[PDB]
């Protein structure tokens, strides 16, 4: 399975709504999570199950499913949203990731 | 639960290397340690998972016959193992804990990476 | 018809009830820390136990056969508790680490008390062979268990014996029992099970017991001392410090008629249960 | 029938197989039995 | 039972001895058979207890290192052993039958020495 | 545990009775047998559970127990009554013994 992301750099204002896709090459039926990663620390969980936020996520971290697409809403974006975002299928073996998104200040 | 792992390592090619993460006890529940490698700059790769009870191994097919994944249930410790180390090996790895065969719902899979380890 | 009742638990004919308060009759019979009221109890008349007692089987688990012993007790009118093998008795054997949170005596961990949970001891667990003969002139009901470990870790790490086995026999018991390793769900905080058999011995048998791992053993049985006529009565009310001669699990009736509506459920000299609103006989003619 | 025997001794000393069992089935009846080799009271005499 | 024991020795020291005591079955009640020396003049101290079933032993501390109990399960015999003897071993050794873990009435323990042999 | 017996000889004329007495460390809680020996020959069980008679017994031997302490009575001495008696705890293991008692002719 095939995670592709979109886009690789998106460069949103702080205090706007920023949009990352991801897409399947088949179906993963709803078993996708959303990572964060800073540099030179883990990647920590923030969605699993395509919708649901992990516990300490706020509210304004919003994942959803449309059959093979997956996006995740990041509303009124704070100076720690500005990392690298994974996406990761885990309806099958072996795991796979996509290649990332960097969300850079404006 | 917490995974801590051993230090940094530099190497040169033909040499072997075991790193090593522990944290998790004897949990009663099916559960899986994980090895992740990430390049620098790139995304993040499975290489493969051990299920420390019991011994078995899943390997990825980009990862079978280059690395070696094992666990010493004494000291409660997986390790990974290479035997002829390259330049495209370095990068970094991650140990994560997830759980094993696990669902909930209608048919979703409790299997994401809950734990990493440093 | 009577329709009155004091709405009291009371004395049957003099003799007090047994109330187990929120202990249930497994927690009783198997020695809860929390029941510890219930060590020494006297002759009944009735046994009264709640609907849902809080304090049953505190290390999660079965009772085996428990409403057929629930019946034999509802014959039963006075047990005698006596040690029939000490908890000194285990030279080999630990005593004192077989305690559990689940089980808990004053907030400390601890265990049923007419039982012992028995643990390796030097990282050993020598092969239990015990026999105990009745000599009492009376049936004893003695009670045992298995304990169902989580893992071959655990294991190991309580009694050292993979696989291990307990056998009981006695001139009608013909029991063999294997520990089933799995994971289960958290009751109690605890994944681990406890299997509880119980047997009567006749008053010249012996119970011959045989393990190498998972036993508890039996420290205390009961000697079955007076039988005939008793009940157990799910009620929630008080005991008053009454006599009487009809007890329902709603009240105690004081009365001469033939027929009550208070309770189908009697214990003693009763009056026949009708469910009916009203019952009564024309004995003179009709009024103007 | 299936006959439960004292000690590993006796059964040896009946059968010469220490771990035994008795397997029976029908259309309808699958039983598979093994022996509960125990001590016991001595009824008529014997312990088995 | 009827326990028959080997007849006398004399010995000198650093030699190695092996006395035998018999007449018990597979008797199917657990059972223990014991080893007690009584030195001339002296009471008597109990050595150690052997099960012959299943070749369990229960040592004293005074004689754990010094004493070897065994058994051959075919010919049922109970079998005590030095290795090197000393002139402090110079007793009458007696083998007691009793019973194995056996209780009655409020916990009395039915194992007194209920049969010696000579 | 320690078992003292008392006295260590004791001269009484036959006919007369006897009285023995053993004293435990610790509590056995009457798992105490009595054995009787004469020269050459093995102990031979007389009293167990510290009141009981062994079969073939005379109902002249008896066993009591106070707490610790435990006595052994002979009334009507006969000549086969002067031997050595011991006092054996099965309460434990290690089995433990007195040190003796020899009962002579007066
Ligand atoms: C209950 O009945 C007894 C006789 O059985 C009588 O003495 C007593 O007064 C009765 N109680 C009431 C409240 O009538």
């Amino acid at each position: 399975i095939v995670l592709t992301q979109s886009p690789l750099t998106l460069s949103v204002s702080p205090g706007e709504r920023a949009t990352l896709s991801c897409r399947a090459s088949q179906s993963v039926s709803s078993n996708l999570a959303w990572y964060q990663q800073m540099p030179g620390q883990a990647p920590r969980l923030l969605i699993y199950g395509a919708s649901t936020r992990a516990t300490g996520i706020p509210a304004r971290l919003s994942g959803s499913a449309s059959g093979t697409e997956f996006t995740l809403t990041i509303s009124s974006l704070q100076s720690e949203d500005f990392a690298v975002y994974y996406c990761q299928q885990y309806n099958n073996w072996p795991y796979t990731f996509g290649q990332g998104t960097k969300l850079e200040i404006k | 639960v917490q995974l801590v792992q051993s230090g940094a390592e530099v190497k040169k090619p033909g040499e072997s290397l075991r790193i090593s993460c522990k944290g998790f006890a004897y949990s009663s529940t099916y559960f899986w340690i994980s090895w992740v490698r990430q390049m620098p700059g790139k995304g993040l790769e499975w290489m493969g998972r051990i299920d420390p009870t019991d011994s078995y191994i899943n390997y990825s097919p980009s990862f079978q016959g280059h690395v070696t994944i094992s666990v010493d249930r004494s000291i409660s410790t997986v390790y990974l193992q290479w035997s002829s180390l390259k330049a495209s090996d370095t990068a970094m790895y991650y140990c994560a804990y997830h759980r094993r065969g696990h669902f909930y719902g209608s048919g979703s899979a409790w299997d994401w990476f809950e734990s990493w380890g440093q | 018809l009577e329709k009155t009742h004091n709405g009291k638990l009371c004395d049957l004919n003099g003799v007090k009830p047994l109330i187990l308060k929120d202990c249930s009759v497994a927690g009783w019979l198997l020695g809860n820390p929390m029941c510890d009221e219930f060590i020494r109890v006297p002759e009944w008349s009735y046994i009264v136990e709640r609907a849902n007692p809080a304090n049953d089987l505190c290390y999660p688990g079965s009772l085996n056969d428990y409403e057929e012993l629930k019946h034999m007790l509802s014959r039963i009118n006075h047990f005698e508790k006596i040690q029939i093998i000490p908890k000194s008795s285990w030279p080999n054997h630990e005593t004192s680490l077989g305690v559990s949170a689940a089980c808990p005596y004053q907030g400390a961990p601890s265990f049923f008390r007419n039982v012992v949970w028995l643990i390796k001891k030097n990282d050993a667990y020598p092969t239990i062979k015990i026999s105990y003969n009745n000599t009492n002139r009376e049936d004893l009901l003695i009670l045992w268990g298995i304990h169902h470990s989580n893992n071959a870790e655990e294991q190991t790490n309580l009694y050292k014996n993979p696989i291990t086995y307990i056998s009981v026999g006695t001139s009608t018991l013909n029991q063999r029992l294997a520990p089933k390793i799995a994971t289960r769900s958290q009751v109690n905080g605890q994944r681990g099970r406890m299997d509880f058999f119980w047997t009567i011995l006749k008053p010249d048998d012996a119970i011959h017991f045989e393990s190498n791992g998972n036993f508890i053993a039996p420290e205390y049985a009961y000697k079955i001392v007076k039988k005939g006529d008793s009940t157990i009565m799910k009620s929630g009310v008080e005991y008053g410090h009454c006599n009487t001669k009809c007890q329902t699990p709603v009240g105690a009736i004081n009365s001469s008629m033939p027929f009550h509506n208070i309770h189908p459920l009697t214990i003693g000299e009763c009056p026949k249960y009708v469910k009916s609103n009203k019952l009564v006989l024309a004995t003179g003619l009709r009024n103007s």
